[PDB]
């Protein structure tokens, strides 16, 4: 199917271009009235057809060489990517994607799932040291384009788009990166909220719409590494700038 | 489908004025004991357990509104004999603890230590701004709005406009108080105040007095909306040079968007 797609060319790209790009991607995967406190809740397997199961992300590197990666509308996941008659899928790779994404290219599946740990372990490095930014993005697309698409490059993309799609904190972190044309590495916080999407997700679904306190607490972290536990939504927002919720439970 | 889950009781603190917590006078678990504002700290009288039934209680004795009618103060009394409606509370993300049946909200006339609380006509004032959490410490943050620029604080009673972001200038360091107000970290004595409730109304940095103009709600859409007046704070005409942020009808445009970044 001709799944919809959003684009973003690093060349002649301003902080605003990126911000707008992310918005569009959100308006896509994020639909369906189910939403608490204003934030939407990504649909679930049952409530999403294959004709709208994936969204494509067209990223053009400086040199023009543009790589495209399909995201899973039911979680904003980087399902796969393709470069010049070539397509790759993680060790997982379900028949759904393998039989609907980039049909016509060479379907050779990689050798490691999209799981963060899986990537870091395959890239030989952890997110804490894979600097993201304008240039790091170029090298990423480039490596995926030519080199076939290794882990490290993928790890650079995953955060730059999906992560920034659900976390406005990461959004601005990148927005300032392109604004100052300087790179940066994920901090304890960014990485923490990166790992607590599911948790904080249900924690907000638990309290419900227009409810501030959390039935539990979100285990975030400060730069010094000390634990930053948020027990209310107001805090979670003013810090993580979350803009996308993942389904876990349905209202009660 | 997949129904959620009924949460069990959890204990959290309650702040809502000059960083003061809500607690039971002298920590006496005796009935009739009123509720007042008081410097936070590790103490049961300050801890409050929230239940599914919609009750809040410390020392085990439910927190009820005692008498009921605009001006009726709050106190703690046995849950059983507690007047059915005078014990149920609601905590909306608007940073307010409204009492269902009545419609009155936990208001703190003044923010002086020892100040007793009471149900009052919800009007949207910093006095009627509460935040339940165990972390009674506000987070430092820069309010980055239009063109990746950070909102800057000038002088007392002076305006407030977008200036080139600087993670060092304290004039850009904003302390988000649990009372739903925004004050200068440097000097938490002045809150981001508005001059009116009509569009184009100029925003500034007046003193903190719990005024309905100093009550800011951070909409999940990215806009800092003034509660009393549905108007949001934005960059006048977008021309940052004008040096003025004001209240204006939500347009859903970037010139009304704000991002609160950590330290
Ligand atoms: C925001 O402003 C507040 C003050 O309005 C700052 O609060 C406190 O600031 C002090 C100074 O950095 C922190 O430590 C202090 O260090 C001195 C020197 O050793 C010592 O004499 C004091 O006893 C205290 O340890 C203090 O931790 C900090 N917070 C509190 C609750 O006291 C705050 O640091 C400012 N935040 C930012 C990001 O600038
Ligand atoms: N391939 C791929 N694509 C992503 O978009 C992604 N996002 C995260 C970070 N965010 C999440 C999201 C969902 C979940 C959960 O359901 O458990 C956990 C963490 C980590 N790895 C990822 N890997
Ligand atoms: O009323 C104001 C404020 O004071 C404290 O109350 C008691 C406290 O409960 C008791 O254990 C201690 O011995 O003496 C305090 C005298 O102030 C509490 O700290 C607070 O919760 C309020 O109760």
């Amino acid at each position: 199917i001709d799944y919809p797609s959003v684009s973003f060319n690093l060349a002649g790209a301003k902080s605003t271009t990126y911000r707008d790009f992310l918005k569009n991607l959100r308006d896509r995967v994020a639909t369906g009235t189910y939403e608490v406190n204003g934030l939407p809740v990504l649909r679930r397997e049952s409530e999403v057809q294959v004709k709208n199961r994936f969204v494509l992300v067209r990223l053009t590197n400086y040199n023009g060489d543009t790589v495209t990666s399909a995201v899973d509308v039911t979680n904003l996941y980087l399902v796969a990517f393709s470069a010049n008659g070539n397509s790759y899928f993680f060790k997982d790779a379900t028949e759904l994607q393998k039989s609907n994404l980039f049909l016509g290219t060479t379907q050779h599946t990689l050798s490691f799932t999209g799981n963060y740990d899986n990537l870091e372990t395959a890239a030989g490095t952890r997110r804490e040291s894979i600097e993201l930014g304008p240039n790091p993005l170029d090298g990423a697309i480039t490596s995926l384009w030519y080199d076939g698409g290794v882990a490290r490059s993928l790890l650079v993309l995953i955060q730059m788009v999906p992560e920034a799609a659900r976390f406005r904190y990461i959004e601005q972190e990148v927005r300032r990166s392109l604004q100052q044309l300087t790179s940066f590495t994920p901090n304890a916080l960014m990485l923490s909220m990166e790992n607590n999407w599911s948790s904080m997700s249900l924690e907000v679904q638990l309290s419900g719409d227009n409810v501030s306190p959390f039935s539990g607490t979100v285990q975030l972290q400060n730069y010094d590494h000390t634990p930053r536990l948020v027990d209310n939504f107001e805090e979670l927002y003013k810090i993580t700038g979350i803009a996308i919720l993942l389904f876990r439970c349905v209202a009660t | 489908g997949e129904t959620c889950a009924i949460p069990a009781p959890f204990t959290r603190r309650i702040v809502g004025r000059d960083g003061l917590c809500v607690d039971v006078r002298n920590g006496y678990d005796t009935d009739g004991t009123p509720i007042q504002l008081w410097p936070c700290g590790t103490q049961r009288n300050q801890q409050w357990t929230f239940y599914n039934d919609k009750t809040i209680r410390s020392m085990g004795k439910c927190m009820t509104a005692n008498g009921l009618n605009s001006g009726s103060y709050i106190m703690i009394t046995d849950c059983s004999t507690a007047a059915e409606d005078a014990t149920k509370w609601e905590v909306l993300i608007d940073g307010s603890i409204i009492n269902p049946s009545s419609g009155l909200v936990m208001t703190a006339p003044s923010g002086a230590s020892r100040t007793t609380l009471l149900l009052e006509n919800n009007i949207h004032a910093a006095s009627q701004g509460w935040t339940v959490s165990n972390d009674v410490q506000p987070i430092a943050t820069l309010i980055v709005g239009y063109n990746e620029m950070c909102l800057q604080a000038n002088g007392e009673n002076n305006n407030v406009w977008m200036e080139d972001c600087d993670v060092t200038s304290v004039q850009q360091q904003w302390a988000l108080f649990d009372d739903r107000t925004i004050r200068v970290n440097n000097s938490r004595g002045l809150c981001v105040t508005s001059n009116g409730y009509v569009s184009k109304d100029l925003i500034v940095i007046r003193k903190c007095q719990g005024l309905a103009t100093q009550r800011w709600f951070f909409n999940s859409d990215g806009s800092v909306v003034n509660l009393k007046s549905t108007r949001v704070m934005d960059v006048k005409e977008s021309d940052v040079s004008l040096q003025e942020v004001i209240i204006f009808p939500a347009t859903g445009n970037p010139n009304q968007q704000w991002r609160t970044q950590v330290p």
